């Protein structure tokens, strides 16, 4: 899901003419940069992996917990593209999220 | 008084804590602006009081009447909340002199030295 | 293939990190790299 | 239009009554805020 997220996010500052997110920060302070976005629930294949395969004992990644987190996305979002430090409230809404 | 949310930066680990939430005491301080006085404050809220009184009274004038009267005495309502806002709620929402923290305590009168208590995640681990 | 290209530091160095948090006023600008990064004379600055 | 024009006297009036730079700065934003 998080492959999702970050094409549709690139793709969304695209379609926004911003090729370099960088450049919000010179207008804005970095601070200033939210991101409010969420699913209904997140890494499903995460909580496969911790709930079956960890019981079948079968190879999961020792940090398979955090990939699961509704609020991952943005994370890794922020993480790779944004870099701001402005708020980040994820909802969780199922359908209407 | 105050409530505030804040990512870090670039990174490539999820459970690292960051010193984002910092950003609530960003001040600048290049160069006693005004504002951070609730006397000063208190005096135009005062003076537009009396503006607004003389508004309603003008519009009173030119004022079927009771829904009408009710509306007059709301949009007067509506305009002295806003002063109150203005001058005593996000008086320093505008100031890039005063930071949140600061201005959310200043709000009562408050300085930062009056902030007596910290509660700490304390969560145990070395890095938090 | 390079529609997506991820970002391998901040706009401002770890040095800087505390300083830019504690700037309102605090942009970035065009840097020898070509990149937006902060630059310490634009930081708690009076222009 | 009418909260216009007081704005603009509040802002001459506060001119009159105002280290000057700081200050200008400060009279012309709380005109904006208003």
């Amino acid at each position: 899901i998080t492959l999702f997220v970050l094409v549709s996010v690139v793709e969304a500052f695209i379609a926004s003419g911003i090729t370099d997110p960088y450049e919000m920060y010179k207008y804005v302070h970095v601070s200033e940069v939210g991101n409010c976005s969420g699913s209904g629930m997140g890494g499903v294949s995460a909580l496969r992996g911790m709930f079956k395969d960890r019981f079948k004992d079968e190879p999961v990644q020792n940090d398979i917990l955090q990939e699961s987190f509704i609020n991952t996305m943005s994370a890794w979002v922020n993480m790779l593209l944004i870099s701001s430090s402005g708020p980040i409230k994820t909802p969780v809404g199922a359908c209407a999220t | 008084a105050m409530a505030a949310t804040a990512t870090d930066k670039i990174g490539r680990s999820v459970p690292a804590p960051g010193k984002g939430i910092l950003t609530t005491a960003r001040e600048h301080h290049s160069s006693a602006s005004p504002n951070l006085n609730m006397k000063y404050r208190k005096r135009q809220l005062v003076t537009r009081e009396a503006q607004i009184k003389d508004w309603v009274e003008n519009e009173l004038e030119a004022l079927f009447l009771l829904e009408r009267t009710r509306e007059i005495h709301n949009e007067a309502e509506s305009q002295l909340r806003a002063a109150q806002q203005q001058w005593g709620n996000d008086f320093y929402k505008r100031d890039p002199r005063i930071a949140p923290l600061r201005g959310a305590l200043a709000t009562y009168g408050l300085t930062i030295d009056d902030l007596g208590v910290a509660s700490f995640h304390g969560t145990s681990t070395k890095a938090n | 293939n390079k529609l997506f290209v991820s970002k391998e530091h901040a706009p401002y160095t770890d040095e800087l990190e505390e300083d830019v948090y504690l700037d309102p006023l605090a942009r970035v600008s065009k840097d020898k790299s070509g990149s937006l990064t902060f630059n310490s004379k634009n930081i708690q600055s009076k222009d």
